[PDB]
RNA sequence: CUUUAAAUCCUUUAACGAGGAUCCAUUGGAGGGCAAGUCUGGUGCCAGCAGCCGCGGUAAUUCCAGCUCCAAUAGCGUAUAUUAAAGUUGCUGCAGUUAAAAAGCUCGUAGUUGGAUCU
């Protein structure tokens, strides 16, 4: 089965945690992925963007290790992406996939126009930024799908963006770069401050303090 | 000087990209689904539903309260409803957006004649059509691309000088009695 | 830094419109000195007289003999090294016919691993050299 | 967060910082959640009930997360005025 | 040397803003700068701010609510028809639920939403959001 | 034929390229 | 002889007209970019392919072919000019320490821009 490591984790395998926003609310590093494994289970669908093999000059010669670029999500709102090397090329998207699943992040839906039915588009403009390559979501109408390049495009649906405009700028050809960039503007969604999100935050108990007793009982 | 009239218009448009495995699947099943010819009929429907949802966005980019918006409204809503592919309960410019291309794809007459009843098959319903085995209303039908009307819906019969829906039996058969 | 001033619409185009002369299209499109150095003038194709059958070595990398002619278009009398594309097609090209030469398809710009070479046989004696590869049709008489 | 229905679509609602009124990050690890007990005004003892204060983790990197806790606590009678 | 005293005023709202600061000192102050903070404020961006008057040009003591993303100028204010404004919102604004654009108008200066209620173009000033 | 195998032995070869496509087939829809 | 100024054509009605329904669909490709064979035979850095990277030096996934596969389809390939891609001409919207780049320096006319303040 799986024995828990960390409070977190002991915390969401014994019943406790109702679902994965309590820990985005409280900003909790997940470092065990099968509290991913446990809240979204089957709804996750990966797939391998690249595996780039990286070369170490030696003296006997060139030292080989395989990274895999690995995008997880449920097409729902939540979405990951892991890069992992290794010497061999399963181990490297086994560490990759775990690796996407803990870098899981809340995706914002918004509107592009009218407020009808499901958020279908990002909620306003974001950027993603990494190694010169600018990765820009722009809202767009219902019924576009996503105008974009592949890697984004797959990013993209994996977190559950119906619609959406794009642009790029820099390296994109580099795809862990643009694969980056892009999980940036997605995971920009949360943090950014909109009028609808000026209401005052009222405070909730923390998992650790709220389950503080049950922590202690064993 | 000629008294003639060039004015002339390319129905479709051609994918950017040639060779991309999603759309080539997705254009295979709708051609699959509805008994297309080759992708171009796709690529219509496509350039149609484009051409709407264009219309519809600089329409609601104006005010709502616009003698032009809303007489330009109206009209592409009651042209949408007319053929069916609009509930006519969610007239508004903003279910425009939410319109697929298999809701035009359904009001062909090739579609129409297979739901009816009238074929067998898909394939079938447009090699019907295709022999003048099909009218709509008093008029026969040899399109199959024929847009279906809402009203006309209900009078796609069976012909009356075709062997299925009238009672002059065809070449074939009439050879095939002449050897008895 | 640009400027930005309602009235800095002259400094803004006249800037454009000399830095456009820094750039190797738009300088090459219109200074009209590559269009007289083209030997074919602005068209896409041109006929001329095979002056003499030519092998040019390729490029280090590969080693190999391109079958070419030289030819001297009919338009303006310039000597042209045209490649001859498929196997055997040299056979099909005999010393002092008509040939139809095309562009190699990179604007004047020498393709692969022949050498100086930005033209290619289309027809020979009117008739394609696709034709009599395929054996569709055979040399005139 | 709100269709013109009025249901709400959010997946959740993220903390906002109570110094800068900025969104806390669902992976800004740095960010704390500080509770700061309550205390009866005749015994000084802990009521069990607490005051929250979430800070993020950019004013705790450049150092004014102390300030921020000390106004926040000043402006709620916790720590004593002046 | 100092021209456009409102992208001076604009430009340290935002680089207070972006330090997380809760008052900014503005000055020099001008008529413009008051309307545009104005503006700001009825949208609940900025909250109260107050004039100090020395005799040759106020300043402006601004409080900060952690509201605002970014408040930019417009140079040159470019003069802004009715229906050229929806461009300028799509090139401007992050979302068309939220975010204002100031324009100088003979009405006032208002916000691009006002200035479509009363039926007026004018000259933008800059943007909010 | 492993295809992860085949990308592991030969991808820097004149066959890496076609190595890398059978790799991709394999893992996802690539 | 409907059509039309005599007429062809579309439309209309009759008589023949389909089972390799031989009433026989082509054009370019199959390493990647880019969809689809490190199957077989020949060739052996030759012939040739290859827009680019590259393939070929006797076990060629790339040439010449057979088969099979796929792209569009009565249409496909090629050469040129041109537009988008090009945020590689940048007004929106580029860049100038080291990648190409700020004049050796300072005055200076035209140009461009110009502080608060009137109900």
């Amino acid at each position: 089965e799986w024995m828990p490591v960390t409070k977190l984790g002991r915390l969401v395998k014994d019943m406790k945690i109702k679902s994965l926003e309590e820990i985005y609310l409280f900003s909790l590093p997940i470092k065990e992925s099968e509290i991913i494994d446990f809240f979204l289970g089957a709804s996750l669908k990966d797939e391998v963007l690249k595996i780039m093999p990286v070369q170490k000059q030696t003296r006997a010669g060139q030292r080989t290790r395989f990274k895999a670029f690995v995008a997880i999500g449920d097409y729902n709102g939540h979405v990951g992406l892991g890069v992992k090397c290794s010497k061999e090329v399963a181990t490297a998207i086994r560490g990759a996939i775990i690796l996407a699943k803990l870098s899981i992040v809340p995706v914002r839906r918004g509107y592009w126009g009218n407020k009808i039915g499901k958020p279908h588009t990002v909620p306003c403009k974001v950027t993603g930024r990494c190694g010169s390559v600018l990765v820009r979501l722009i809202p767009a109408p219902r019924g576009t799908g996503i105008v974009s390049a592949p890697v984004p495009k797959k990013l993209l649906m994996m977190a559950g963006i119906d619609d959406c405009y794009t642009s790029a700028r820099g390296c994109t050809a580099t795809l862990g770069n643009f694969a980056k960039a892009t999980f940036d503007a997605i995971s920009k969604t949360y943090s950014y401050l909109t009028p609808d999100l000026w209401k005052e935050t009222v405070f909730t108990k923390s998992p650790y303090q709220e389950f503080t007793d049950h922590l202690v009982k064993t | 000087p000629v008294a003639r009239s060039w004015v002339c218009r390319k129905t479709y448009v051609t994918p950017r990209r040639p060779f991309e495995k999603s759309r080539l699947d997705q254009e295979l099943k709708l051609i699959g689904e509805y008994g297309l010819r080759n992708k171009r009929e796709v690529w219509r429907v496509k350039f149609t539903l484009a051409k709407i949802r264009k219309a519809a966005r600089e329409l609601l980019t104006l005010d709502e309260k616009d003698p032009r918006r809303l007489f330009e409204g109206n009209a592409l809503l009651r042209r949408l409803v007319r053929i069916g592919v609009l509930d006519e309960g969610k007239m508004k410019l903003d279910y425009i957006l939410g319109l697929k291309i298999e809701d035009f794809l359904e009001r062909r007459l090739q579609t129409q004649v297979f739901k009816l009843g009238l074929a067998k098959s898909i394939h079938h319903a447009r090699v019907l059509i295709r022999q003048r085995h099909i009218r709509v209303r008093k008029q026969v039908v040899n399109i199959p691309s024929f847009i279906v009307r809402l009203d006309s819906q209900k009078h796609i019969d069976f012909s009356l000088r075709s062997p299925y829906g009238g009672g002059r039996p065809g070449r074939v058969k009439r050879k095939n009695a002449k050897k008895g | 830094g640009k400027c930005r001033g309602l009235r800095t619409a002259r400094k803004l185009r006249s800037h454009r419109r000399d830095q456009k002369w820094h750039d190797k299209q738009y300088k090459k499109a219109h200074l009209g000195t590559a269009l007289k150095a083209n030997p074919f003038g602005g068209a896409s194709h041109a006929k001329g007289i095979v002056l003499e059958k030519v092998g040019v070595e390729a490029k280090q990398p590969n080693s190999a003999i391109r079958k070419c002619v030289r030819v001297q278009l009919i338009k303006n009398g310039k000597k042209i090294t045209a490649f001859v594309p498929n196997d055997g097609c040299l056979n099909f090209i005999e010393e002092n016919d008509e040939v139809l030469v095309a562009g190699f398809g990179r604007k004047g710009h020498a393709v692969g691993d022949i050498p100086g070479v930005r033209f290619k046989v289309v027809k020979v004696a009117n008739v394609s050299l696709l034709a009599l590869y395929k054996g569709k049709k055979e040399r005139p008489r | 967060m709100q269709n013109d229905a009025g249901e709400f679509v959010d997946l959740y609602v993220p903390r906002k910082c109570s110094a800068s009124n900025r969104i806390i990050g669902a992976k800004d690890h740095a960010s704390i959640q500080m509770n700061v007990a309550e205390v009866d005004k005749v015994t000084g003892r802990f009521n069990g009930q607490f005051k929250t204060y979430a800070i993020c983790g950019a004013i705790r990197r450049m150092g004014e997360s102390d300030d921020s806790i000390l106004r926040l606590a000043k402006a709620d009678g916790i720590v004593s005025k002046n | 040397v100092r021209m456009n005293v409102l992208a001076d005023a604009l430009k340290s709202i935002n680089n207070a803003e972006k330090r997380g600061k809760r008052q900014v000192l503005i000055r020099p102050c001008s008529k413009v700068i008051v309307r545009f903070l104005t503006v700001m404020m009825k949208h609940g961006y900025i909250g109260e701010f107050e004039i100090i008057d020395d005799h040759r040009a106020g300043k402006i003591v601004v409080n900060l609510t952690g509201r605002l993303n970014k408040c930019g100028v417009i140079s040159p204010r470019f003069d802004v028809q009715l229906k050229d404004l929806e461009k300028w919102q799509n090139n401007l604004l992050p979302s068309r639920q939220f975010g204002f654009i100031v324009l100088t108008t003979s009405a006032g200066i208002m916000d691009h939403e006002e200035a479509r209620r009363k039926h007026t173009g004018g000259k933008i000033l800059g943007f909010f959001f | 034929t492993d295809p992860i195998d085949d990308f592991q032995v030969n991808w820097n070869t004149k066959h890496g390229s076609g190595v890398t496509r059978e790799l991709m087939r394999e893992l996802n829809g690539g």
